[PDB]
Parts: C-alpha cells; structure tokens; sequence
C-alpha cells in the first residue's frame, strides 16, 4: 500500500517514499556518462584542444640591424589599439570558399595563434632577400596552426558579403593562391611616400599595409567583438582618408602636382608596425590511438590500421619515412586530431615496426589457453598441412556472433573476415603459432570478456 | 439553427427500397 | 516522391514542432550540425519526405514557424537544434493575441495572414507531389487556436484535394490554463469539421497522469511531454518514409478511419509505455505491446475508452516481427471485448507494418482512436460554455473587434450538434 | 616519350566531366550525387580520395578517359604535389568554379 | 516457339512474383546475377530458358514480366535489391500517388494515365513471342491498386487480342483474419470486373495458408516471406510441363475446355502436397498412394472453405517426378469408392492426370524438404458457393446504412453501381446452388 | 542507440554490399569489344530439353530391381531391341565428348 508522491520529499538516499524508481535515474545518468567519453566527443576534451593548441606559445626570431628580411618571425601590432593581430582556426565564415575570420587581441604575448610567416609571393628584379618599399609580399600562419597551408585575403565591397560589425571591406584567412594574397608597404609620412621606393625596411618603422586588389589600407577600429577567447575587436579594410577635399584637377591643369604624390592626410588608424624579438606521457598517449582506431572499425579496427599500413612501406625493413606516416593516419579518417600524431612520432623516432607491439599489449593467461587450444580441432579436420584455402573453406558462416542477431548478411562478415587477414598469397602455408598471434590483436580491442570468448567456441566449432 | 432529425433527400430512402426489390425476387426465383 | 510540409503556430504548437523535429532529426541521422552522419544507407533513400537540398551540403527543413509575439519564437531557435530552421520561413508580428480569438483572426491575425500564405504557397509548389498537411495548434490559446483556423480554412479552399491533419491540445477540466479557454476552445473546434480532414486531439491531463503511474518520475517537466507527443507523429508518417510489407500514406488512414463525413475526430497514444526501473525486466514481444495498447490508462485523451464502443481503429506497428501473431493478436482483442467494439461494421481494426523500428527499441505500436468516448470531452467543453454565456461575462471585449452574436450562438450550436449527432450511432442497431 | 598531355585536352576531358554530372537527376543536384561516390564505398571515411579511385570513379561517369591523360589531370588536379585530394576543395573546383 | 507472359500488380501482387522468379531462376540454371556459369554448351538443344526467358544476344536473359504499381516504395525496393541487374530497367512501370484504399481513385481517376502505358509495354514484349501460348495474372483483390489496375488492365485486354486465354490468382480476405475494414466494400466490385474477363481463377484466402504452415511445418512465427514460396511452388508446377518431358503432357489449353463446365462456373481453389520440414521429411512413407490421399484432406485445403459440404465438378491434378504411371490409377479408383467425397450426378469422369519427370526443386535456405513424388491438385466445386456467400453477407450490413459511401462517390463513381455489383453475385450465387440438384 | 537497417526484402534473398575501388575498373575493360545485340536463332534447334534417352519412359539405370528397366523388359520373346542399343549411345556420346570436351553437368545437354 505504497504511497508515492507523498507532499515533503527527502533526496533519493533516504527511504521516506518513492524511492525505487528514482534511485536508478542518478544512476542513469552516471549510467549515460559512461558512454558519452568512450567516444571523444565530450565538450569538455575538445575544448582544450582547442584551447592547447591555440594557447600553445611561440618564440620570435631575433632582428639583426632592424632590417626586415623575408624568413623571420614579427608581430602585427595595432598602434592605435595598441593591440595585435589574432587568429582563430575554429569560427568560421559563410561562403562556398572556407575561410577563417581574424581579430585583433589586447594581450601582447606571442604566442602560436599571433605567429605570422612572410614569404616571397612572385618574382622580381630584386636578388638580395631586402624588403623593398612597394612590393609584394604575402603572409601565411605558422604549420603548427594548421596542417594546410593558411592565407589572408579579401574581395571587394558587395551587398552579400559584408564585415560582421565593421560593415568595411572583409578580411579572412583562405587558400587562395593567387592575386588577393598580395600587399606591399607604404611610408606614414606623405612627405616621403613617392621618394619612398628604393629604401630598405627598417625593422620596428612605422608601416601601412595597402591591399593590391583594392588599394585598401588595413586598420584596425573601435569596435565590439565577441567571441571565445574572452575580448577582442575586429579587423578591417578601409582606408582612412581625411574628409576636407583636396583639388586634383585645378593643380592638376596647371600640372603643379601629380598623380603620384598623395594630396590628403591619413588618420592614425591605419598606423601598423613590425615588431621583431626582444633578445637574439607515453603511457597515455598510446591508450587513445587504440581508442580512436576501435570506432571506425569496432572490434577489428587495429589490423586494418596494420593493414593499412602495409601498402604504403615496400621494403619490409619496418623504417617508413616518418613524414609518409603522417598521411597514413589522415587516409584512414579517426577522430585523431593532427596536434596528437607528432607525439607518436617523436615518441619512438631514431618506427612502426617497433610500434605496433605495444598497442597489442598483454593478454590474461586465460584467453591463451583458449586461442591455441582452437587450433588443435582445425589440424585435426585439415590433417598435417594447413593451408589457406582450407581456413576460408573451413570458416562457418552459418552461426557467427553476429550472423544469429542479424546484424548482417553472411557474405557481409565472410568477405570482411578475409580482408584483415593481410595480402599474403592464397598457395603460402602458415603454421599454428603464427596463428596465435591473428586473433590476440581481436581480444585486443574487443573489452567484453564474454564477447571475446563467443567468437572462438562457435566459430570453429571447438567444444 | 438545429439539425439532428433522423426520422426519415427522401428520394435516396425510396431508391433502397427498390434496391432491395430485386435482391428478393432474385431470392424469390 | 510525396513529401509534405509542417505549418504549426503559437508558443505551444511551437514547443511541440521543436521536439518533433529533433527526434525526426536523430531517426534520419541528422545531427545539430546537420551534416549527415548515417550509418546505413536507407537512410536517404527519403531524405526528400521531410528534408530539401542545398549548396553546401546542409538540410534546411521545411517548417513554418511563426507566433504573434517575438519572445517565444526567439526561444525556440534560441536554443540548440534551433539553426536548422532558415531566417525565411520565421514570420512574427509585434501585437500579441492576449488569450482572445478576435484579436488574432480579425484585426491582428488578418493584417498578417497574407504574408504567411505567401511563405506556404512558395514550399508547397515546391514538391513535385504534395502529400498533406499536418498542424501543431492549440485550441484553448490566443495566438494558436484563433490563427490556425484562419490559416487552415485559407489554405484548404485553395488546394481542395490534398488531406490535412491536426494535432491540438484541447483543455482539461480538473486543471486550468486560462479562464477564457471555452469561449475561444468552443467557437475554434466548430471551424475544423468543416474544413480539415483529420483531427486527433492531445490532452495535458492524460500527460501528467501518464508520467507519474507508469513512468514514475517525480520531476516531470515540460520537456518530458513533448517527448512523448513528438513520437506520436513519429509514428503516424514512419510508413510513408520506410520500406516495409504493407505501406499505408496518410491518406490510407482516413479511408479506413473516418467512417461517415462529419466524424473524424481521433485520439492518439504510444506504447510501449515502461519506466526506468522496468527498463529491462519485461520481456518486449507481441502479447505484452497488444494488452498496453488498448489499456485504460495508457491512451492519451482525456476520454475513458470504456464508456462507450470504437467505430474503427488502426495500428502501425513498426519494427520486424512475424505476421502471424499480429493478425491473430488483432482477432482475438476483437472477439474477447466485442461488447466495446460497433456490431455493424465487421473487422473494425485496422493492421500495418514497417521495416525500421524506433532507435532505442526493438517493438514500436503507435495507435489511432476514433471512440464513441470522444464526446466525453465536448460535454465538458461544452457545458461550461453554456453557464459562462449566460451571464454574458468576458463577452463585451469578444464584441470589441467586429465579433458578434452571430456567430457565438452559431458556433456553440455546431457543436451541441455534434456532440448528439455523435452518439446516435452508438444504439444504432441493424 | 610519345607526346606530352596538351593543356587543352585537359581542359577538353575536364569539359566531358562537368557538362554531363548535370545529365543525371535535376539541375540543383549532380553534387548530393558527388558525395554519394564517396560515401557508397569508403571504410576510410576520412575524405581524401586515391590517384587509382579517381581512375575507378571517372571510369564510372560514361567518360572512357585513359590513364596517360590521368597522370595529367590528376596531376594538374593537385598543386602540393602529393597526390591526394581533400573533398572539401576538390568539389569546389568541380562546380563552383567561376572560371574554365 | 511456345511463350507465357506474367502480370504482377499489388503489393500481394509486386512481392509474390518477387518470390515466384526466384523459384523458376534457380531451376533453370541462370544465376541471380544475371550470366549464367557456361559449361551448358554442346549444341544445347534444349530451349528450355524460352517458356519463361528470352535470349539477349550474349550471355543474361531478360525475363518476360511488367511490374507495376502506384507507389514507387515496393517497385523501386527491387530495384536495388539482389535482383537490381536481372529485370529491365524501364519495365518497371512505377506510378507516384498511392492507391489509399479506394477502388474509385483506382478505376476512374488516376489509373488511366498510367494504363497507356502499361498496355504500351505489354505490346512490345508480346510482339518477340511467338507462339504465346496466354497470360498469366496475380493480383491483389482486397486492395485499392490491385484491383483497379487488374480490372481496368483485363478489361482493355480482352479487347485488342480476344480468344488469348488468361488465368487468374486472386487473393481474396480471409473469413475471419484480414487487415482492411473497407475491403469488403472494394473487393466487391472487383467480381464484376473478372467474373466475365478472366476464364480460370484460383481461390488462395490467406487464413489457410497459416493452419497449413502451423498444422504440418510446425513453425509457429511465419511472415509473409514464407507464405510466398508455397503459393509459388504451385506455379513452378502448374507451368512445368510446357518446358519439360513428360510421357503424358498437359497444355494450358487443356484447362479453358478441362475443368470449367460453364462460362459462368469459373471459379476453382487449390492445394499442395507434400508439406514436410527439413527434419521430419525422411521417416515417412512419401509412396504415390500415399500422396494423393493428403491432396484431399480438407483441413489442408488452401481455401478456407470446408470441401465437405458440396460436391465436385471437376478436378485437374498434375503429376511431377518419377510417379510410377499404373500408381497413379490405384490412387483414383480408391477415392472414388469412399463415400465422404461425392460427385454431381451428371459426371462421371471428373480427372485429366499427367506425368512429368524433372522433380522439383527446393530454394536453400527455406523450409519445404527434398522430395521424390508430389502433387498439385485443382478442383472446381460448388464448395466454394460459401465465400462468394460469406463475403456479401459483411457486405450488406454495413452498406445497409452507407459506411465509407463518400469515399468512393465523391470520386465520380456512380452510385447506382453498389446495386448492380450485388446483383452480380446474387446471379452467381443462385447459379451456383442450381447445377447441384440431381437429374 | 542502433538503427539496424535489415529490409523484409533483405533477409530472404542478400545484401550486395561489393564493388571495391578496383571492381569497376576490372569491368571496363570487359565492355570495351562488347556489343550489345543478337542474331536470329538458327531455328531447327529449338525444342523441350529430354529427359529420358528412351521412348515413353525414364531411362533409371540402376541396382535396384524395382528400377532397372532393363531386369523389368526381358519378358519379350526376344532381347529387346531398344535398351541395348540406348546404352552404347551414353557411352560413345562421352567419348566423343573427351575427343572435344563439353562436360555439361550431365551428358543430357549433349
Ligand atoms: N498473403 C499475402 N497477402 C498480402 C501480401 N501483401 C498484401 N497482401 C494482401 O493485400 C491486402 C491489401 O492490399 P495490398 O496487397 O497490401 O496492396 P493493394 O491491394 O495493392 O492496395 P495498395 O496498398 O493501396 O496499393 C491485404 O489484406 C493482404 O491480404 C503478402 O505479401 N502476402
Ligand atoms: N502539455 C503541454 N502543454 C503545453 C506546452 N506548452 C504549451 N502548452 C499549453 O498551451 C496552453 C497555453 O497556450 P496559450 O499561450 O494560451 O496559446 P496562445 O493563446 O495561442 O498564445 C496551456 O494550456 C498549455 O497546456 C507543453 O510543453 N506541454
Ligand atoms: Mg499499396
């Protein structure tokens, strides 16, 4: 004569009411937790990898004479918001082309994100690696950002495409490789602009960043901003030019001036300078690889990474180049994030072949005993010499632990339990111990006990 | 405003009836 | 390929539409995100039914969502699964409706009507076969059961031959929402027989009766309720969206459902209904989903099934199993309780079958109800609208946009009629 | 060597594959279908297409292009010079290519 | 040189002719995929692929069948199925709307800018035959699609090729066990349609199939895929002995002027024997007298309808196998001396047997067992006056006060034709109880 | 948290679930001299495939005395004309199939 329901309730760990149904849903939920991180998908770990990986610092190459050369590392700096550049590989923009938005950051730290690589973008007259005022250069993030390389460009003002909040000309980390990567570098002082041309950048001078596709100074503004790493404002592409008119033609006529030389002042918006440097577990690690792999084949996933793997190497000497790992783990697609792949190399870095033991590990005695007693009934059936065709022929389909629930058809399994088994010849002969080692990898991975067990005893049709 | 009267659009009624006519003398035979 | 379109309007029809869409989402393997991420592939082999195409790789759904005030719609795309929804499909004015159908049919609701059917025509020309209607409304509401009538008879003159369906909330006796609910609740429900096809109402009273004597949790919220009304529909379209035996479309039902033309009021429940705690310990097979089907309690009207006798009825049982036992199963419930089932219509149950069970279960049933029962309700809904009219109290603001007697005794005679033209059938012997 | 792949049968064949992925179902689709080639046969699911595939798949679409001018196309196809393709930018070049 | 053409429309329909190919595919010795494994040459002169296959110039053949239907659901479902490559791709005609029950949308409405084009293709396939010897059609009565397209189908049929015989296998409701509520109303008006089209048809009510499959297969949880390969074991014996030798053969001629005394009396049920499982199969006698003398136990009888309370008009039952010939006259001269199973007084000799000698063939993996002696056996009888009787009786009732009427009328159908499609049977009814009086 | 995915369709017949990447360039070049098309049948041999090597009946060779044909059509006057000379056919036929090798699954089909 239970009553539930009953007015003033106590937690679920007393025993006033109603307390046999609820007790479980605490559970329950402890019950889901358990899921939710056996696939990486918890919000609390990716963060940090987005977190660790853009909070992760740099270091910036010293100057030498304060003279900017193509190579070095510098810091783009706001002088009006006396602030930096920014990157952010995670907020993306709408657009048939995949881009990354960028912002300006208070904190003056280097660190990875604010790190920006210079190179040359097209040829030219000039032979030493001298800067030279009105040229084109292009920027690209570091490789520790991102995989692929990473550029800044832009387009022209549209009514589709418009700044978040600037409402100016937009600016976005791309792939292009073509003209809307180019700038070149102009003087503060209108005095010097048209002279300019010929002389060398002075590391830590005053420099405005104009954009060949519009001739659009780069500034920064007072703007709001929101995104993850805390507060920021926006970066944009407008130029700054003083409102009073200034008569071109009537100099003109006359031909007192020229085209050349600039006839209106900027405001310190556009300022912008280069700054250069101030001064001249294991155990772990290897657990989430066999976790990664466990999903995007379940119970079987290691050997296919092995079989993957051995496609690509050809001499058999187990050294494969360490940079054509890299892209083996990316053909195969796991949630394996590019920031945790350098670990594994220079973890065991002079090497797969000495790698893949220890993700097989160690296996309880028990299951031994049981893996090569399987054996003894296959000899017996196939006689003295055991051959391949004889295990295919020899394999029953009929029953299997997953052919009974239906989970798939018969020549689903007998096909996928003939790809792991490697490339080896159909006529090659393999003896039993060699046998033994085939299913280890299998209880490798598959966690349940009793799951484990249920593939041998009916498989094979040992007793 | 009311409409529920099922006592007895009439032509339809005197259709049954001589549908069900024919059933009978087709019984009937 | 027979896909259809989703209209539902008011913070309650809308509450309701966000859970189905996520649920509909999870079946079909559409993530927050959108991207697919199937792992079968007959999963898109009708990804059409309730999902377009776009440039980019994303499914944008067709919905129309809109209300007569910004705040609830800014929470439903407030929270997650809210960005599949496009910018284009949301229509909201800047009024309220305030608990009165007037406000929003006549003075309100028609100065805003004329986008909304703008937003239907350009979706529903869209499809290449235009399968039906299905609304999420609430009759005893402002915004809902005063604009979805509006809506429903606008767009049914116009396309006079596809179906339509309704899925409303009609209110309970023993507790209240709002004091004005008959008024608004009686003179809505008049204007659905005449022009939808398919009704299937849904009361909150069984809801939270439901949860604590079979469910048992102490704290239900709101967001355990539309859980259980979204699977509702779940079932209703999964034939038409599935391969399987014996396909049945939307259509399919009211041919065998609706019996004569103005008696088409059904009511809907979902089992297997089973707790936490009996998670596990039952055993799911065909005898155990046929007894919970027609139990009592676990139908989801405010209306004893027992009080009367059913006119006709279907089941779409989803899932694998065996034929056998679920036609034999239908004849033995037919035979044991004939004394609850119409003498002169034989084989008053109707049977249908799917391939593809709900994620998380291996047996699903989702029942139809056309019962003598319904009328329970009407009485109840209509009694009180008897004694509020007398004294002719909250009347004089119903009179304050145009609205007039007219009507108000025109639309409670429809329904007094209703109600005895409805029970007529229950003595009716051959 | 025989010859060397001219530029414009490059283009030529690029032309035979674009022009007809349109052929088949309605207009706004033939890229739903893209994804469907990937998708209806990869374990990998990672995205990233092989040299030999891209032989398997062209040899599907009623193109009975060659190899010598695949070494070509996916060559040109392909500018960091590894021979692997991303589906993310190996579509965008397919259709939403402003320019020949 | 001597050809048959098959009709599928229905769900019942679409489905079992899905089983009814696979049967004939495995027999013949063309694979599913399509080519057949060659180590069959040698001159072959044995067109036994031509009775239900067609040469396609090198390898595959294209089998003579149309697939229709208003849902693209079922039709499509074959489509990338097992048999994807095997039919032609745009033979299978596929409509886009539903049926939903309703014969009117099936006859008047939407069918008939689809029956173009299904006439259109039965037109390009007969014209390779040759020698077509008729048509074969299975369809599903207590449905809206069923019925329509096969009525409309047989009735623009009859008018372009005239004395081309066609048999029927209808699949009416059930006495007891059915899914559809309206269906009495829409199978109804079906016999009006195919009691003056259609010269041969076979009652195969689904009830009997279940108590056949419970009674001796002892499976207790069938589905309708098990239900199939015994309705289609009985064509790959009824067809047989076109494509096989025999030492006394039986044409599909032989049942148009065999077993129907009258134009009107055209209506016969069927059966099957034996039914043995995998296990139980060996430990029996499976002799010719036995085998007969199950063909007439009633209870097996595919038609729920007792055979007990009426007489015999005349019964067709073919032999295949290696059935000794003088066994087979010790089985009839035994039955016709028992006194449970009665003949018309007015004939005498009511029995046309034949012999053939290719043994049937069971499909892997499903549940009928490897035999040596069978039999299909046939039979017309005034039996069945009780399904035609039971049938209108639930049809009166509710028509009585016009349940579901403005479904079908508001569709275009008249509504005085409920009154003739009752008198249709009332006409059959009485003359069925008429030829059974002694003379 | 699963979606099975096993049509009714399914379960009796399979699921192809091939085509590996190289599959469909093996069948390239299959088509490559393939031409879609027939010829009229040669006519005068099409005709029902036999069954038995005897007329009006099964030839069953076998031990069984019930079965052997031959132990059951002795009682003639004479050795009758029809069994012994249908033997020696089954044989030559398989020799002269060897000399040409046919080996269809019986020497019916030849
Ligand atoms: N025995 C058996 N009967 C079937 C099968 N499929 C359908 N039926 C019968 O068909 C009747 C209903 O019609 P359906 O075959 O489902 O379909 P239909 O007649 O073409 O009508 P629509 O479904 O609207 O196209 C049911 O009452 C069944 O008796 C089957 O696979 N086996
Ligand atoms: N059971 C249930 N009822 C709801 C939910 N959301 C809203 N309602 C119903 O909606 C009614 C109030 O709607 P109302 O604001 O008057 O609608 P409006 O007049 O059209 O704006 C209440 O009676 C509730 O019962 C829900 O999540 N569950
Ligand atoms: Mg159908």
């Amino acid at each position: 004569m239970h009553n539930y329901n009953v007015d003033r309730k106590y937690q679920y760990n007393c025993r006033i009411g109603n307390w046999s149904e609820e007790w479980e849903l605490d559970e329950y939920k402890m019950k889901e937790y358990l899921k939710n991180k056996e696939k990486q998908k918890l919000v609390s770990t990716d963060k940090e990898d987005r977190l660790k990986r853009s909070l992760g610092g740099v270091n910036l190459s010293y100057a030498n004479e304060g003279l900017v050369k193509f190579g070095y590392t510098v810091m783009i700096e706001s002088d009006f918001m006396n602030a930096v550049v920014a990157s952010n590989i995670w907020d993306k923009i709408t657009g048939t082309e995949e881009a990354y938005g960028v912002t300006v950051t208070s904190q003056k730290e280097p660190i990875v994100r604010t790190a920006f690589q210079l190179l040359r973008y097209e040829q030219d007259q000039y032979q030493d690696d001298v800067i030279h005022y009105g040229q084109n250069f292009k920027i690209a993030v570091i490789s520790r950002l991102s995989e692929k390389p990473l550029y800044l460009t832009s387009s022209h003002i549209t009514p589709q495409k418009c700044a978040k909040f600037s409402r100016k000309q937009e600016v976005s980390i791309s792939t292009n490789e073509g003209i809307n990567s180019a700038w070149c570098f102009e003087y503060m002082d209108p005095k010097l602009r048209y002279e300019m041309k010929g002389q060398p950048v002075r590391s830590g001078e005053p420099v405005l960043i104009k954009h060949i596709p519009t001739c659009q100074w780069l500034a920064t503004d007072n703007v709001q901003y929101n995104n993850e790493f805390g507060q920021e404002f926006e970066v944009f592409c407008n130029s700054y030019q003083c409102h009073n008119k200034t008569q071109n033609l009537i100099a003109e006529k006359v031909g007192r001036k020229t085209i050349e030389t600039p006839m209106r002042n900027q405001t310190n918006q556009n300022t912008f300078r280069i700054v250069t440097a101030l001064y001249p577990n294991k155990a772990d690690l290897l657990n989430k690889l066999r976790r990664a792999l466990i999903n995007k084949n379940g119970s079987n996933g290691l050997l296919f990474f092995k079989n993957e793997l051995l496609k690509q190497d050809k001499d058999n000497s187990g050294y494969l180049p360490q940079q054509q790992f890299k892209q083996t783990v990316q053909c195969h697609g796991i949630n394996f994030s590019d920031l945790d792949i350098k670990e594994v190399i220079q973890s065991f870095q002079e090497n797969y072949s000495e790698l893949l033991i220890q993700l097989k590990g160690t296996l309880s005695e028990k299951r031994r005993n049981l893996i090569n007693l399987a054996y003894d009934v296959l000899a017996e059936k196939l006689g003295q010499n055991v051959t391949l065709s004889g295990i295919f022929s020899a394999f029953n389909k009929i029953r299997h632990p997953d052919v009974v629930k239906k989970y798939g058809t018969d020549k689903e399994i007998f096909n996928n339990f003939v790809l792991s088994w490697g490339n080896l010849n159909p006529h090659i002969a393999i003896s039993r111990e060699q046998f033994e080692s085939y299913y280890h990898d299998f209880s490798a991975c598959v966690d349940k006990e009793d799951y484990f067990e249920v593939v041998l005893k009916n498989s094979w049709d040992i007793p | 405003q009311t409409a529920n009267q099922d006592i007895g659009p009439k032509k339809t009624c005197n259709e049954t009836n001589y549908a069900n006519e024919y059933y009978n003398m087709l019984r009937v035979s | 390929m027979r896909e259809i379109v989703h209209i539902q309007g008011g913070q309650c029809g809308n509450q309701i539409g966000a859970k189905f869409w996520e649920v509909i989402s999870d079946e079909h393997g559409i993530d927050p995100t959108g991207t697919y991420h199937g792992d079968s592939d007959l999963q898109l082999e009708r990804i059409n039914v309730y999902y377009n195409e776009a440039t980019g790789g994303r499914y944008v759904p067709r919905a129309i969502l809109m209300d007569l005030e910004p705040g609830t719609m800014d929470s439903v795309r407030a929270g997650p699964f809210g960005q599949l929804f496009r910018p284009d499909n949301f229509v909201f004015g800047q009024t309220g409706a305030g608990n009165n159908w007037a406000k929003g049919h006549y003075t309100e609701g028609a100065e805003l009507i004329d986008s909304v059917l703008d937003v239907v025509r350009k979706e529903a020309e869209g499809c290449d076969c235009l399968q039906g209607f299905q609304i999420t409304h609430s009759l005893g509401g402002g915004t809902g059961s005063g604009m979805g009538t509006l809506l429903i008879s606008k767009v049914r003159e116009e396309y006079p031959d596809r179906i339509m369906e309704t899925f409303s909330v009609v209110p309970s006796p023993k507790v209240s929402d709002t004091v004005v609910e008959p008024y608004n609740a009686t003179l809505s429900v008049h204007q659905l027989v005449e022009n939808a096809d398919e009704c299937m109402v849904i009361d909150n009273e069984a809801l939270y009766d439901i949860c604590f004597r079979t469910l048992k949790l102490t704290t239900p919220t709101y967001g355990d309720l539309n859980h259980l009304v979204s699977a509702a529909m779940s079932g209703v379209t999964c034939c038409l969206r599935f391969p399987g035996q014996l396909n049945s479309d939307l259509r399919k039902l009211a041919v065998n459902l609706i019996p004569f033309p103005r008696l088409h009021f059904f009511m809907i429940g979902f089992a297997p209904l089973t707790s936490r705690g009996s998670q596990q310990y039952r055993a799911l097979t065909v005898p155990e989903l046929t007894q919970q089907m027609f139990d009592a309690k676990n139908m989801m009207c405010a209306a004893d099934p027992r009080h009367g006798r059913y006119l006709t009825a279907s089941a779409l049982f989803r899932g694998r199993m065996s034929t056998k036992e679920v036609d034999e199963q239908m004849l033995n419930v037919q035979n044991k309780n004939s004394s609850y089932f119409v003498e002169w219509i034989p084989n008053n149950i109707k049977s249908s079958i799917c391939d593809i069970p709900p994620k998380g279960l291996k047996m699903a049933v989702t029942f139809v109800g056309n019962s003598t029962a319904i009328q329970e309700m009407f009485k109840r809904v209509a009694e009180q609208f008897t004694a509020m009219f007398r004294r002719k109290a909250f009347l004089h603001w119903y009179t304050g946009e145009g609205m007039d007697e007219m009507e108000f005794t025109e639309a409670e005679s429809n329904m007094n009629d209703l109600v005895s033209e409805y029970q007529q059938y229950q003595d009716a012997t051959a | 060597d025989d010859l060397a792949i001219t530029k414009e049968e490059v283009k030529g064949i690029v032309k035979t594959i674009r022009q007809k992925l349109i052929q088949k179902t309605k207009g706004a689709n033939d890229e739903f279908l893209l994804r469907k080639l990937f998708k209806e046969f990869d374990i990998s699911n990672s995205g990233f297409l092989t040299l030999d595939e891209m032989n398997a798949m062209l040899i599907k679409l009623e193109i009975p292009i060659q190899k010598r001018y695949l070494n070509a196309v996916f060559s040109q196809l392909d500018r960091n010079h590894s021979g692997v393709i991303e589906f993310e930018e190996f579509v965008y070049y397919i259709v939403n290519d402003p320019y020949p | 040189m001597r050809e048959v053409i098959s009709i599928h429309v229905g769900q019942g329909g679409i489905q079992v002719g899905n089983a009814c190919w696979e049967l004939f595919c495995l027999e013949h010795g063309i694979q599913p995929d399509g080519q057949m494994p060659s180590d069959k040459t040698i001159g072959g002169g044995d067109d036994a692929f031509n009775t239900f296959f067609s040469e396609t110039g090198a390898g595959k053949h294209v089998p003579r069948a149309v697939f229709l239907d208003l849902e693209p659901t079922v039709i499509d479902e074959v489509r990338t199925g097992t048999y994807r490559q095997l039919f032609h791709p745009e033979q299978l005609i596929s409509g886009k709307e539903d049926a939903a029950n309703n014969f009117a949308r099936g006859h008047y409405t939407i069918g008939k800018e689809i029956v173009d084009l299904c006439l259109d293709r039965i037109r390009k396939l007969a014209d390779n035959c040759t020698g077509l010897q008729g048509f074969l059609v299975f369809n599903s009565v207590g449905g809206g699609t069923g019925s329509g397209l096969g009525s409309l189908l047989l009735e623009r049929l009859s008018v372009d090729y005239g004395k081309k015989s066609k048999l029927g296998f209808t699949i009416y409701p059930s006495p007891q066990v059915s899914t559809a509520v309206v269906e009495p109303y829409n199978s109804i008006l079906s016999t009006h349609s195919l009691l003056e089209h259609t010269d041969v048809a076979v009652m195969l009510d689904n009830e009997a199939i279940y108590d056949i499959c419970r009674r001796n297969l002892d499976i207790e949880r069938p589905t309708y895929t098990n239900l199939n390969r015994l309705i289609a074991q009985v064509i790959s014996s009824l067809t047989a002995s076109l494509r096989f030798d025999g030492a006394l053969n039986v044409d599909i001629t032989e049942f148009q002027t065999n077993l129907v005394p009258y134009p009107r009396i055209h209506f016969m049920l069927s059966s099957y024997a034996p039914i043995i499982s995998a296990e139980k199969a060996y430990h029996e006698q499976l002799s010719v007298a036995e085998i007969t003398n199950s063909a007439f136990e009633p209870a097996n009888m595919m038609a729920k309808c007792d055979p007990r309370h009426g007489k015999y008009m005349a019964c067709s039952m073919m032999y295949r196998g290696d059935v000794v010939p003088k066994d087979v006259n010790a089985s009839i001269a035994t039955i016709k001396t028992k006194r449970t199973i009665q003949f018309v007084d007015w004939c005498p000799t009511g029995f046309k047997v034949g012999i053939n000698y290719q043994p049937p063939t069971v499909v892997p993996g499903g549940d009928l067992a490897k035999v040596m002696r069978a039999v299909c056996m046939i039979s017309n009888s005034t039996a069945i006056a009780e399904v035609f009787s039971r049938l209108d009786h639930k049809f009166d009732l509710m028509y009585a006060k016009r349940a579901f009427v403005h479904w079908y009328v508001g569709e275009g159908m008249e509504e005085g034709e409920f009154s003739e499609a009752r008198e249709d049977l009332a006409a059959l009814e009485k003359d069925y109880e008429e030829v059974g009086i002694e003379t | 948290e699963k979606f099975f995915g096993m049509t009714t369709y399914q379960q009796s017949f399979s699921r192809p679930l091939k085509e590996t990447a190289h599959q469909i360039i093996a069948q390239s070049e299959k088509k490559i001299n393939h031409f879609a098309g027939t010829n009229e049948r040669p006519v005068h041999q099409q005709s029902t495939k036999m069954t038995s090597v005897l007329t009006a009946e099964k030839y069953k060779n076998e031990q069984e005395p019930k079965d052997n044909t031959s132990i059951q059509r002795s009682w003639l006057p004479y050795k009758d004309k029809a069994l012994q000379v249908a033997e020696n056919n089954l044989i030559k036929n398989q020799t002269l199939n060897q000399t040409k090798g046919f080996t269809p699954f019986n020497p019916l089909i030849t």
